[PDB]
């Protein structure tokens, strides 16, 4: 018969026996016959008995209660209507916007793309954030870890990213909240709501309070979302590219460690799920650019124990295509975005990749900034007077670079009425290389604050 | 059209012509591609195991009443009670020159999607090392297209030599260059991808076919997402394919990439068998587990060839050269697995983080990087020109180290420092910049002759390249002659210094 | 689930099937069961003490310190 | 496993029964006691936290009724003493196997697409006596699951002739 | 470029055979379904008995 | 009588036996199908016991038949085993025909009695400054090369074999244990270039071999030497026995490999608990007795370069002659890289070494000790901000370090500079002259990679 | 150019696929081969097997 | 105000369970549309006790003998 009954449960573990003729395969959906609790097939304990974890609470439930199968893994709806809705792990409405209209659903646990499906080329992913555009340029199917503390508009940063991707290239965006600090999630919802960006992104949060399994699986949930969206192709083929932001995959690792303990198998060397690398690859290699269409992913990450030798960041670095860090003092200097420009690094920093001239200009700029940091200490301890003249020029020009980095945003535009800044590559570089000639030493550093292109800078200098 | 019809008809008239006697064992327990099977007694340890799903298995535990085994691939379409038969035959893999220009499954199945290829020979993967009475001293060079490498750290045919460094510090690019060097040599070269990103994979590929190297070349891959079994097993298979030509008196070359992933994957798998671990979750045999594979590469006797091919050859000594890869966490050379592997290799190379951070590409920590064989493969020119220069610069390193908290420097220390600076700047090259022998030959000549302690610090490399141009333009027959031989004569160096003065005049 | 005991030799089992009396000759002497690494398991001699000296058919001596339900380790 | 821990008891019981010739009586009792074991009701009543070895031994004699012996009495006794009662039926199965091999008679599992006539049956029995058991043991089975041919099963010695061949050759096609 | 073109040609020429085989085996197995011959069953089992 | 295979795990096997026939704990068990052989280890009882295999574990199924020899592993013994290359079974690998003699000896034996030890009181001059200075030797002692992976454990042995071999005349034996095959073959050919090749015997149990083979490999050669020591010359006794161990750590490692499969428990790190007793059993059959003299050299790999590991710790309880290597010294390019401090010798006796030797050595160690101590502050502070005598001692010690740096006769392979052999008298006089400060005006480079003090004079005046 | 040829090649492959649908239904005779020749012939009578 | 006590001498179970109770009473007045505040004391010892229980519950050991469910809790 197509259902079984509860035979034993401990902790988060559930056991049910079946007949030998009907027993599901792994990951298939199992609904508790009598409540809304759902069970995920994990491994076959034999004797008609199989082990599963329930999605949701563990009470209200006692042995002998029947539980059925769907003989299929978790299938959650996919469609354009998914935008603007916040859903549970099971893709069930939690914004109280009614049930999702789209009944077109797809399975989750699915195979990574083929070798043939590996996009045969690599090319620079673009955006409007000059420091991103130059100091850490991205590529489609990109994976960058984010670093920093709290109080810098990380959310705001993402908002501008989504606005730009939906504007320039109509690239879609989805977010997954893993271990969300519920209040912060609500606040972020309101924030993305006042901004009309709400309509352009799909929302599911895994609140840390939940049973660790669903918290684990929300990742693949949003992953499948993005897969469908990119594979959702307009005319002429070549569907749009999609963007994914993942909330602190470190929390995901923690949940994996939890559930690893839950099965009651071996805790690893430092103590982790030993299979962590495999599920890493499950995540990563399922995300890239395709032969037609791409999905790029930007992921929050916290470093436990502030160490770079514990396993989690080590495994993480196997996939971080670039490094982006946020510095507190930079925000304290009113510089926005408050990204530390000098130390965030991109693997995609080769003249082979970024372009020869582009590479040279970037190298020179970072050299200048490095020099300036070597200088400002001697300045403060000895006054700006005691420097060589070229040293002073470097000081002023680098500070001009920092000011030029300061820019308003279209997200800031609604926040405080002021036209946002949109700037591509080869638009920044012209002004930068001109600055390398020192042709703006007459131009005050103030003429670079909260400004877009170098033409706008010179216009400001005119009005100033 | 109809040709496929005739082919399929005759292939159908071919086989399945009769029933077969066989033995089955059905599933009992399953977890993570690791299964418990009961009912097969005729089984072989680690044999191929038949399954209705079309996949196969390798046998692990011959207990009294069942067997545990390992999947080869994913297993989500599997469940207890299904049918599971035995091949009665050990693990193998197709091997042949046909593998050239192809990249396939870790079980030799074309992932390139360029048609399946038959290999009239197939060989068991797990094999033992040859006999000591058949080994041959390493006597033949291998060129790396480098100045730093080829000179200070010689590597000959058949030597094993680990490469160790950090992330994005230049670990592979080096092996790649070495392979590209072997283009003209025509030696056997083959590399294995082991648990890395397919993006990186296709990058390597596209580079290779760009070079056109992927015609005397074969590579197989273990994807980072593939279930750990293939990661564990693949390097053995690659060694198996490589040994084919060494088994034919033909020098061979293998490149192992990131054995650390394979090591940890095996650790995990074996631990899932609940076996007790040793230090940092590693079981003890891991040392053996890798080393047994490593010993399979060596330079052997033509006598061994005859004992292998029993008339099918005239008898020439064969060899296989080993390129393993292990990463170091925070530059911990004393790390456990590194300590294990260094005890195995015939030598090692380590790359310094800061110099690559300082832009020195490559960035050698020559301080600890040595070969047990050393001067048994270098050309007489190279061997005589080298010999202590690596030691000299190593001591220059520690001199500079001591020379920062003391203000006194004698003229010995002064000269050592100033010449170390020049020779340091002398050991630079570009990515994909190979060298003919005369290149580094004239460079080191100039260095030893103090012909560099005289010219501008920065202009060193410019002088070097312009010198190469100067000579290979004017002296092209000269360097052609010298690099075609590898032998030095004094009149040759007379011509060299004549060119030295002429170019210094320019 | 309980595992095997060092007392489940079919010789002993068949003896028990035959009879349930004459307890180890009143536990005056045991019989070798498990042998490994200077440690031997023996069936019988339940009368003996923890720390009681033991003679052997090899004319040797030993010291059992484990009085199990039915076995003794020496 | 269960079978592994059962091993010694099976061979001991076989040795004793053969030594006494009550192998038949033993085996039949084993079938009965296995049936008792699989009975959820009888087992549950047995598994109550009240029974002493003497209790369940007398209970098993009672449900056994006749076909009892002081030998099997002690047998069951010590089984309860080590509380190895659960894996009883496996012991019975292995004991049956032991008698069969001791008598070299083997059983074959016969599965067909159609009902089979006897003459075929002794024909193939003879044919399998070329594999030289002492005695064939026939277990026929008709299955529209099968379309053609009969597959056979001698322990694990199995030979197919049925439709599956198309599946195999079709695997071979690709 | 020429290598890529010819590789695509060979790829397609092999790809077709796969679906060809799939359809052919499905049709052949269906034909084997339509026939119901116990007499052939008997004959072949007699042959097997001979072959044992 | 014969047995049948019932389970296969890794490299450990178990077998069923007739109640009548249960072979003793140490016997050869022939695979009735192949050449594969087995040794018993555990009496699992009830007609079943546990064993390991020697050779490949493949081609093996369950239920297959195996015989017993009713004889433990007893291998051919005698001088007819010299100049030959044997397996772990003591069978030819050189393919120079089967061995000639018919005498066999079991690999297992109890240790010799207390009433049989000997006073090894015979010194030795080698030609390596640090060794002959710091570690006087007893002819018949145990010499271990404590060192990590790639510190020069093999090299230090090759050069000693050169020097020791040439300075000696008589018996000698080598047994390759779990090492690179290439180095072993190279050594074999080098010995073939020599002629004491005849005087010695070869046997290689190498890393490639299965761990079962890897375990009882030393037993062969150690028993060989024990015989030859007990093999008395007519109108005389045994001869001077040259013994050379190659990473007994490999044997320890194999014991670790097998323990879990043996039903055994995991030491405090994971070793076999029995590791200490088995190491002691191994070592005790190694001694120069009232009969004969046995000189043993031990290759001591150090896991992770750690001393506090249980195995080295136990090892010190076994080695009268202790020699330890360092990684940092090699990091300084000093070849050899033996640490002066920890490597010690119980032969270091003023009534034995002579007063001047003793006191000079002690003063040297004292100087080095202060220098190492002050290393911290000199790293922190400026070298100049120190007392003058302190700085003097610093330079003294550094020049001492350099004066230790010596070229070796086989070391010229990776350098080219000709190796040296420095008589102890030159060493003593030169070190005393340094400690006298007779050379404080001399550049430190004049002491690097040299031999005797006269070489230092030549280098300095050259410089 | 390779597209221009490849889509028209596929168009040819549609005619070819109907062709070889017929041809493989003809080739479906090889279940007799799969048999022991239990049916010397069974298929040409029923010809409903015609799909795609 | 109110206080609930889990003295050190108390059996570990009540100590383990009390904080959730106090939470429930607080939520009462949160559910009463008003506001209040709660203080959580010695959660470390609470985890200690819970670990001890789990150990006695034959539950699989965790890092520092802590099954991961503690963070969940
Ligand atoms: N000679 C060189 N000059 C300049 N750059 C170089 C040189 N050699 C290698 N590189 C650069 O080193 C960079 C990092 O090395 P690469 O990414 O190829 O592999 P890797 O060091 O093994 O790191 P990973 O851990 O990702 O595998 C490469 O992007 C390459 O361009
Ligand atoms: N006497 C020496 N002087 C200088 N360098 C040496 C000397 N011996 C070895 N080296 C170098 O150090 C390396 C390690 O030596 P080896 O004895 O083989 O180490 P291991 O302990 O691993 O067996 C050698 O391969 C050689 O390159
Ligand atoms: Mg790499
Ligand atoms: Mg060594």
């Amino acid at each position: 018969m197509s259902s079984g009954r509860i035979i034993q449960i401990i902790g988060a573990v559930i056991d049910v026996e079946f007949e030998r003729t009907s027993v599901p395969k792994i990951y298939d959906a199992l609904q508790v016959d009598g409540t809304e609790t759902t069970l995920e097939v994990q491994q076959q304990l034999g004797d008609g008995v199989v082990r599963t974890i329930a999605m949701g609470s563990t009470e209200g439930l006692k042995r002998g209660l029947t539980v059925t199968s769907t003989n299929a893994p978790i299938s959650v709806p996919v469609g354009t209507a998914t935008l603007g809705r916040i859903m549970d792990v099971l893709g069930r409405p939690i914004d109280e916007a009614g049930p999702v209209a789209t009944e077109e659903r797809l399975p989750i646990h699915r195979q990574a793309p083929s070798y043939a499906e590996q996009a045969a080329s690599t090319d620079l992913l673009e955006t409007g954030i000059k420091v991103i555009d130059l100091l850490c340029p991205f590529a489609k199917g990109g994976k960058v870890g984010l670093f920093g503390g709290a109080g810098v508009g990380k959310t705001v940063n993402m908002m501008e990213l989504i606005n730009n991707i939906a504007k320039a290239h109509s690239g879609l965006s989805v977010f997954a909240g893993v271990g969300e600090r519920t209040r912060e999630g609500n606040d972020f919802y309101h924030e993305m709501k006042d901004s009309n960006v709400l309509d352009k992104v799909a929302m599911v949060y895994g609140q840390m309070n939940e049973p660790p399994g669903n918290r684990l699986r929300v990742a693949l949930t949003g992953l499948t979302m993005a897969e469908y969206f990119r594979d959702e192709k307009d005319e002429n083929g070549k569907g749009r590219d999609v963007l994914l932001f993942v909330d602190n995959i470190y929390r995901y690792t923690l949940a994996g460690t939890e559930v690893s303990a839950l099965l009651g198998r071996m805790p690893s060397a430092v103590g982790y799920q030993p299979t962590l690398a495999e599920e890493m690859g499950v995540l990563q290699e399922r995300i890239t650019s395709t032969k037609s269409g791409s999905i790029t992913s930007i992921q929050a990450v916290y470093v436990p124990a502030d160490d770079l030798t514990d396993p989690s960041p080590a495994t993480t670095f196997a996939h971080l295509d670039a490094t982006v860090v946020l510095s507190r003092d930079i925000a304290s200097s009113g510089i926005y975005p408050a990204i530390d420009p000098l130390d965030s690094t991109s693997r995609q920093l080769d003249p082979l990749v970024v372009g020869q001239e582009h590479y040279e200009i970037a190298r020179a700029v970072q050299n200048v900034l490095q020099r300036y940091k070597e200088l400002k200490d001697i300045i403060a301890i000895l006054g700006m007077d005691e420097l060589a003249e070229e040293d002073k020029l470097v000081v002023y020009r680098a500070r001009k670079i920092q000011r030029f980095f300061s820019q308003p945003f279209h997200v800031a535009e609604v926040f405080t009425g002021a036209p946002g800044k949109l700037v591509p590559l080869k638009e920044t570089i012209r002004g930068f290389k001109g600055l390398l000639a020192g042709e703006y030493d007459h131009i005050p550093e103030q003429a670079f604050y909260m400004v877009g292109g170098i033409d706008e800078v010179i216009a400001k200098a005119e009005k100033l | 059209p109809s040709e496929i019809s005739a082919l399929i008809k005759q292939r159908i008239g071919d086989l399945d012509t009769s029933a077969t006697a066989k033995n089955e064992g059905t599933i009992v327990m399953v977890s993570d591609g690791i299964v418990r099977i009961h009912g097969l007694a005729d089984a072989m340890y680690g044999e191929m195991i038949e399954f209705d799903g079309g996949l196969f298995g390798m046998a692990l535990n011959l207990e009294q009443d069942s067997v545990g085994a390992v999947v080869l691939g994913n297993y989500l379409s599997l469940q207890e009670g299904q049918k599971a038969r035995c091949t009665g035959r050990v693990l193998e893999v197709p091997v042949g020159p046909e593998l050239l220009g192809r990249v396939v499954d870790a079980l030799g199945n074309p992932i390139d999607g360029k048609g399946p290829i038959d290999a009239k020979l197939t060989d068991a993967v797990e094999k033992v090392a040859p006999g000591v009475i058949w080994r041959q001293s390493v006597d033949q060079p291998v060129q790396t297209g480098y100045k730093s490498v080829d000179t200070m750290i010689p590597v000959g045919r058949g030597q094993r030599e680990l490469i160790i460094g950090d992330r994005q510090t230049g670990k592979t690019a080096m092996a790649i260059d070495a392979i590209i060097a072997q283009k003209n040599s025509g030696i056997k070269c083959v590399y294995v991808a082991i648990g890395q990103k397919q993006s990186t994979i296709a990058n390597v590929v596209r580079k290779l076919e760009e070079t056109g190297a992927m015609a005397y070349t074969t590579v197989v891959a273990a994807a980072a997402a593939d279930p750990a079994a293939m990661q564990y097993l693949a390097p053995y298979s690659g060694c198996t394919m490589g040994e084919y030509f060494r088994d034919r008196g033909e020098d061979a070359l293998i490149i192992y990439d990131d054995l650390s992933k394979q090591a940890v994957a095996y650790r995990q798998i074996s631990l899932l068998l609940r076996r007790p671990p040793g230090r940092e979750a590693y079981p003890g045999d891991v040392f053996y587990l890798h080393s047994r594979l490593l010993e399979r590469a060596s330079r052997v006797s033509a006598e061994y060839v005859e004992k292998f091919t029993n008339g099918a050859v005239t008898g020439k000594t064969g060899s296989l050269t080993a390129l393993p890869i292990i990463e170091t966490q925070a530059g911990d050379v004393s790390a456990f697995v590194p300590t294990n592997v260094i005890s195995i290799t015939d030598g090692q190379i380590f790359l310094e983080t800061s110099l690559f951070n300082a832009g020195i590409r490559p960035a050698v920590n020559a301080g600890i990087s040595v070969s047990r064989v050393g001067g048994s493969a270098q050309t007489k020119i190279i061997k005589k020109l080298s010999g202590g220069i690596r030691t000299a610069l190593a001591q220059y390193r520690e001199l500079a180290a001591f020379a920062q908290f003391a203000s006194d420097l004698d003229e010995a220390t002064r000269k050592q420092l100033e010449h170390g600076q020049r020779v340091t700047e002398l050991m630079k090259q570009k990515q994909y910049a190979p060298y003919s022998i005369a290149d580094q030959a004239v460079s080191v000549y100039a260095s030893n002759e103090g012909y560099m302690a005289d010219v501008e610090v920065k202009k060193i490399v410019d002088f070097d390249a312009a010198l190469i141009a100067y000579f290979r333009s004017e002296y092209a027959p000269l360097m052609k002659q010298i690099d075609e031989t590898g032998d030095y004569n004094k009149d040759i160096e007379a011509a060299i210094k004549a060119g030295i003065e002429s170019f210094k005049a320019t | 689930m309980q595992q095997l005991n060092p007392s489940e030799i079919s010789a002993l089992i068949k003896q028990r099937i035959g009879d349930l009396d004459t307890s180890a000759t009143a536990k005056n002497e045991g019989t070798i069961v498990m042998v490994s690494d200077g440690i031997v398991r023996i069936h019988g001699l339940a009368d003996a003490m923890y720390g009681e000296m033991i003679e052997f058919d090899g004319g040797l001596f030993g010291m059992a310190l484990n009085l199990e339900q039915d076995s003794v380790g020496a | 496993e269960l079978l592994t821990l059962a091993r010694p008891y099976a061979k001991a019981a076989f040795a004793y029964a053969s030594e006494q010739g009550a192998t038949d009586n033993w085996s039949n009792a084993l079938q009965v006691l296995s049936a008792a074991v699989q009975d959820e009701a009888f087992s549950a009543y047995l598994n109550r936290p009240e029974l002493t070895p003497a209790e369940q031994v007398k209970l098993f004699a009672k449900v056994l009724g006749e076909d009892q012996s002081q030998a099997v009495s002690n047998f069951l006794t010590l089984l309860a003493d080590n509380d190895r009662l659960v894996l009883l039926p496996e012991i019975a199965a292995e004991y049956e196997q032991l008698k069969s091999q001791n008598n070299n008679n083997v059983d074959v599992v016969i599965e067909s697409a159609f009902p089979l006539t006897a003459e075929q049956e002794q024909l193939l029995k003879s044919a399998l006596e070329k594999r030289f058991n002492s005695t064939v043991t026939v277990s026929v089975e008709v299955k529209p699951e099968l379309i053609a041919g009969v597959v056979i099963r001698a322990g694990d010695q199995v030979i197919d002739d049925s439709a599956l061949n198309k599946l195999e050759k079709m695997r071979t096609r690709l | 470029a020429k290598e890529a073109v010819d590789q695509e040609i060979n790829s397609a020429r092999e790809e077709l055979r796969q679906q060809v085989a799939a359809l052919a085996v499905t049709g052949a197995e269906k034909i084997l379904n339509q026939q119901v011959d116990a007499e052939a069953h008997n004959a072949m089992l007699s042959q097997l008995a001979a072959k044992l």
